[PDB]
């Protein structure tokens, strides 16, 4: 497969005296660590933990301690950055209510100011739909007081409504694939239509950097799990070979199906999967494709159809295409599309349709109003300008960033910038000098992500303007020179 | 390499989908005009609800509607993003405040899905290598709570507490041979307050005895027990008088009882806080939007305002369990006591599809009579105890005397003339 | 951080040994340790190469072969709570360039010991104790085997 | 103007060696064991290690 247009993207390395310096930190952590733990167990510190009953002291101890070590010794330090309550519509400027903790963020008490106007890069509005007024919040109040709030019943019993088809028959046209359903939690889609499709005796092919929805999917499920390296299309191909030569491991026999689990866009890495690529590895060697567009299929896209439409292919080549409207629609819920029969077959049996309860009607109409916007079929030019704004916006900060010094992962046209820090104490000290300039970042530590590599990312939005670009830039410069936090050798 | 092309060539893979065959009841979907409610409309015929899991009849209540209402006009819809990212409103944790208040418990977590609940809490607390002793009649959702997890899995029968003391004895037996194992090794129970599969209640005193005989924490599931049992509805705990301390950890879901989307997990702040940072379905996934957590407070303070709600649901099911009783070929099956119990063929023939073609005819014949019913739908080859089929009779505080004794009058008629 | 929020590994702790720039943290760790211990005026220069080879030795076996379990909770429900970090270690793949690496470079110290010793008998003894401590669980014939019952739970 | 320039490196010093998120006394702990290791080292210099470095140094500064 070949690129129409150029496929850009730039993961620069880590220079070595950082990645000596992040030991040294990692080292003192683990040994200052290991001496409150020797501390505590004697108790000449008092623990601020809750303990057991007495009824129960005798019973085997739920939790193992050495489990729960990065928690308390370095998670507890830095808390303050996450779980940050909010007051408002997360806009492109949001209210976030404010804390004080007097025992080192062991416990968090809520003082009566609010901080106001917060520039808002953590939340995932990448077409900015999420406004407490327009015409999709007045069409949601209209259907809420009609249909009433939630449904007390499963689709396959009384539970299936007139509204749930009818977002069916939308989401089939806009993706322009046959046909689709709909399910309550992007999150319940993987983790229950995966089982479905694939069982024993199949092989399932995973990305490094999948979604835990994906690998837990793949996990219920009995099929073989082989992982290969993140877009290296050489680990794909030479798996694929090895697969359909020598089969099952215990007994060498071929494989009933092999399924390809992808993403659109990876949030935390930023890159874009080579689609291409792997729509050509995968009509080669005749495996089925899985393809996740909760990232992709609002933000990427001349007109928004997802990354398909973005790099310019066919939607029949995708066997299974999923997808969540919680990122740019606005709204909760999930999706897969493809052909008829799957549809058919999901219908009959997927295990949300089965047991679990459908979705809320005000949220499907909040949903059929921002994708009849998308699509333009209301006529309003908003539909373009949301997501040129968004293509523009993305360009000039990631430009912009590359520009001052700083090292950025991914692709140029992905809409998440992940700037890297490397060291675990800037961490919470950018997550906390960024607060104090009235702009909400998230950052993320050694458990999630390699060991030297430790990121905040940014989400942009369409609902940024360029004064709000130029502010939060010139503030990101200002603590990137307190910090330290250019690390680029080609750019200065 | 030429005989790895052709080993290349020569593979064909299954379909992805089987051939699905059209014949399968579950293909077509009832399709209702407008909302579930009393007096609905189903595949356009006017029909009185008895299928949907709305006890109280706090789906249309201009309250709830209301109050969520002006949370949709504070917040919107969307939340965008997870607890953990800037997704926590203030309403979600005035909701955690709430219903630990209403279940008089010290801390609840609540998550924006009911199945993944229970599928989510139960992995978090066993590991491998735990030992799980789980009733036969367990749902879905605590089955891949169960599966998720890697812990062994012992089953017992329903409702039977020889079984259970049999294989916590065994145990006892494997715990004699090896202590320095033993040390390590965490038991679990779990069980369903209010079993949706054979709608028959648990008994508690027992358990709670059992668990403190053999050192076994308890894990309980009230979806459908949350709130029609006790006094106040506070469970089934509230039912028997157990001491809500006794039970570690309480799930449900707000979808049956509260009306609106979500769940949520009761218990101490000690087995609490380790599900916000392990339960997946917690850390990986957007909250739970602002106006259905204001549904849900709304209706908190609706059940605590009036306790009396609960005492009437318990009559009506009271009276049309008695009325139910002497059909021909159909045996009631469950208790009194609860809301939703089953219908099923008391003569059963070879085929499970003829009998299931069977119980459709009485549910369409009942429908063409003004009465909406159900059958119980189950994923045949996944479900570890298939249970038979039934047809489902659920209900709410809406419906009147005169309209209950109509329903079990018209199933009466319907099903003597199906059976002959 | 939660694990798997930014890769979907079930075991970060497997590859922490094969993170870049980590065999030169570690180089650097043991030429720290040693001018530590230079420092101090009464130790002659042959018990301080005894005493360096004792503690890494002594710090190594502790960390390696003693410490079983991940420091943060996984993903995959226990695979490895009885395992130890050198099982645990790529999956359990018994050759690799970090663990050949790791197996290495206890007896090029210990080759520089034994110079700087003076071939003492006593020194040598005694780091050849200690190199057979560190030295007899990296072979593969001894992984997830514990002696009379010890570490096992 | 030299105070803040030494503020700012003993921000960066706190920084690299992840002293930054310890609690106080612990800095201290630190502070104590690094400011002891650093004088033995050089008592020790001085003692038996020629001060040809010290020249050195003495040199540089003339
Ligand atoms: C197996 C245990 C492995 C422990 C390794 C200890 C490494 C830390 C160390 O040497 O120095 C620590 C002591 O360390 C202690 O004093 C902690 C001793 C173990 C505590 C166990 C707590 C749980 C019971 C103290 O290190 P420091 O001087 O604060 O730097």
């Amino acid at each position: 497969g070949l690129y129409k247009r150029p496929f850009n993207e730039a993961f620069e390395e880590t220079p070595m005296l950082v990645a000596v310096l992040t030991y040294v930190g990692y080292g003192v952590l683990t040994l200052f660590g290991y001496l409150r733990d020797f501390l505590r167990y004697w108790r000449i510190e008092k623990c601020h933990h809750a303990t057991e009953r007495e009824e129960q002291k005798d019973f085997v101890s739920l939790y193992q301690d050495f489990e729960n070590f990065y928690t308390r010794n370095l998670y507890m330090r830095i808390r303050d950055n996450w779980n940050r309550p909010i007051c408002s519509v997360p806009g492109a400027r949001v209210d976030i209510m404010e804390r004080q903790s007097h025992d080192y963020n062991w416990s968090f008490k809520y003082t009566g100011n609010i901080i106001k106007g917060v520039i808002n890069m953590g939340s995932y509005n990448y077409l900015g739909f999420a406004r407490n007024t327009g015409s999709c919040q007045e069409a949601a109040a209209k259907v809420l007081e009609e249909y009433g709030a939630g449904v007390c019943s499963t689709r396959q019993e009384i539970g299936n409504l007139d509204k749930h088809e009818e977002l069916e028959e939308l989401v089939a046209r806009f993706l322009g694939v046959e046909a689709a359903m709909a399910y309550g939690m992007g999150f319940a889609t993987n983790s229950m239509n995966i089982p479905a499709l694939v069982g024993k005796g199949c092989l399932i092919l995973s990305d490094e950097l999948n979604h835990a929805s994906l690998v837990l999917g793949a996990r219920l499920s009995g099929a073989t799990i082989r992982i290969f390296k993140h877009n290296n299309m050489q680990s794909l191909e030479k798996l694929l070979k090895d697969a359909i030569v020598y089969g099952q491991p215990r007994t060498r026999r071929p494989w009933k199906k092999i399924l390809i689990l992808v993403e659109g866009i990876y949030s935390m890495e930023g890159s874009i999967v080579r689609l291409p690529e792997v729509i050509a590895l995968k009509k080669k060697y005749k495996a089925y494709l899985y393809l996740d567009e909760a990232h992709s299929i609002g933000a990427l896209g001349p007109t928004g159809r997802g990354v398909v439409e973005y790099f310019g292919l066919d939607p029949e080549d995708v066997d299974v295409m999923m997808g969540t409207f919680t990122k740019s629609f606005g709204a909760s819920g999930g999706y897969i599309g493809g052909k008829k029969e799957l549809i058919d077959y999901l219908r009959t049996h997927s295990h949300s349709a089965v047991y679990a309860t459908s979705l809320s009607p005000p949220v499907v109409e909040q949903i059929i109003t921002s994708m009849k916007c998308i699509m333009g079929q209301d006529g309003t030019s908003l539909g373009k300008e949301c997501v040129q704004q968004l293509a523009e916006n993305t360009r000039y900060f990631r430009r912009r960033l590359k520009e001052m010094g700083f090292i950025i992962y991914g692709n140029e046209d992905s809409p998440v910038v992940p700037l890297m820090l490397y060291m675990p104490a800037k961490i919470g000290a950018f997550g906390r000098e960024m607060l104090k300039r009235n702009i909400g970042v998230v950052v993320v530590g050694f458990p999630a992500t390699p060991i030297i590599e430790s990121r905040a990312r940014f989400c942009l939005s369409a609902a940024h303007t360029k004064e709000i670009l130029d502010t939060a830039l010139k503030e990101i410069d200002e603590v990137g020179d307190l910090l330290q936090l250019k690390y680029s050798r080609h750019r200065l | 390499v030429k005989e790895k092309e052709e080993l290349i060539e020569e593979w064909q893979p299954e379909p992805l989908v089987p051939p699905v065959p059209k014949d399968h009841p579950a293909l077509n979907y009832n399709i209702v005009s407008g909302p579930p409610s009393h007096k609905t409309v189903v595949n356009g015929k006017e029909c009185i609800n008895f299928a949907s899991f709305n006890f109280l009849g706090l789906l249309d209540n201009p309250r709830v509607k209301a109050a969520a209402l002006a949370s949709l006009k504070k917040y919107g819809v969307g939340t965008c993003g997870p607890r953990g990212f800037y997704g926590t409103f203030d309403v979600h944790l005035d909701l955690e405040d709430r219903l630990a208040k209403f279940m008089k418990t010290e801390e609840a977590i609540i998550y924006s899905y009911g199945f993944a609940t229970i599928a989510s809490a139960i992995p978090a607390y066993s590991k491998r290598g735990d030992i799980v002793f789980v009733d036969r009649a367990a749902c879905f959702a605590i089955q891949k709570g169960l599966q998720a997890s890697r812990s062994d899995i012992k089953l017992f029968k329903h409702n039977d507490m020889a079984d259970l003391e049999r294989l916590l004895k065994e145990q006892e037996i494997e715990d004699q041979k090896n202590p320095r194992k033993a040390r390590v090794t965490r038991r679990f129970i779990v069980v369903e307050g209010l079993y949706m599969n054979t709608g028959t209640i648990c008994p508690l005193p027992e358990l709670v005895k059992l668990k403190y005989k053999y050192k076994a924490r308890i894990f309980l599931e009230e979806s459908l027990s949350f709130g029609v049992l006790g006094e106040h509805g506070r469970g089934v705990t509230e039912h028997y008088g157990i001491n809500i301390d006794d039970i570690d950890l309480i799930s449900a879901n707000m979808e049956n009882a509260l009306a609106s989307i979500g769940g949520f997990c009761c218990g101490r702040s000690f087995v609490i806080d380790h599900q916000r940072l392990s339960g997946q379905g917690y850390c990986f996934s957007a909250s739970l939007p602002p106006l259905l957590a204001a549904a849900a407070i709304e209706a908190l303070n609706i059940m605590e305002e009036n306790p009396g709600i609960f005492a009437v649901l318990k009559e009506k099911c009271g009276q049309i369990h008695k009325a139910l009783q002497g059909i021909s070929g159909l045996k009631v099956v469950g208790e009194s006591l609860s809301p939703a119990f089953h219908l099923q063929l008391e003569e059963s023939t070879g085929s499970r599809e003829q009998d299931v073609r069977l119980l459709q005819e009485i549910v369409d014949q009942c429908m063409n009579r003004s009465i909406a019913l159900t059958q119980a739908r189950y994923l045949e080859k996944e479900e570890k105890c298939l249970p038979p089929p039934s047809i489902r009779v659920v209900v709410t505080v809406e419906q009147t005397e005169e309209e209950l004794e109509r329903a079990a009058s018209t199933i009466k008629e319907v099903a003597q003339a199906v059976l002959l | 951080m939660n694990v798997g929020t930014a890769h979907s590994e079930v075991n970060p702790n497997t590859r922490v040994m094969n993170s870049r720039g980590i065999w030169l943290s570690y180089v650097l760790a043991i030429g720290l340790l040693h001018i530590v211990l230079l420092s101090i005026p009464f130790v002659s220069v042959p018990v301080v190469w005894t005493l360096t080879n004792l503690i890494h030795n002594m710090g190594m076996y502790i960390f390696l072969h003693t410490v079983k379990g991940t420091p943060f909770e996984t993903p995959d429900q226990g695979k490895a709570r009885l395992l130890t970090h050198w099982e645990q270690m790529d999956y359990g793949v018994q050759f690799t360039a970090s663990r050949k690496f790791l197996t290495i470079t206890p007896i090029v110290l210990y080759f520089l010991t034994s110079f700087y010793t003076k071939y003492d008998q006593i020194h040598f003894v005694l780091n050849t104790v200690s190199l057979m401590s560190v030295l007899i669980p990296k072979l593969p014939q001894l992984h997830g085997v514990r002696i009379f019952g010890i570490n096992k739970y | 103007r030299a105070w803040k320039q030494m503020s700012w490196f003993y921000y960066q010093y706190l920084l690299v060696t992840a002293l930054y998120m310890l609690e106080p006394w612990e800095r201290t702990v630190f502070n104590s064991m690094l400011v002891s290791i650093v004088g033995m080292a050089l008592y020790t210099g001085y003692v038996f290690m020629p001060q040809h470095i010290m020249a050195i140094l003495h040199y540089f500064e003339i």
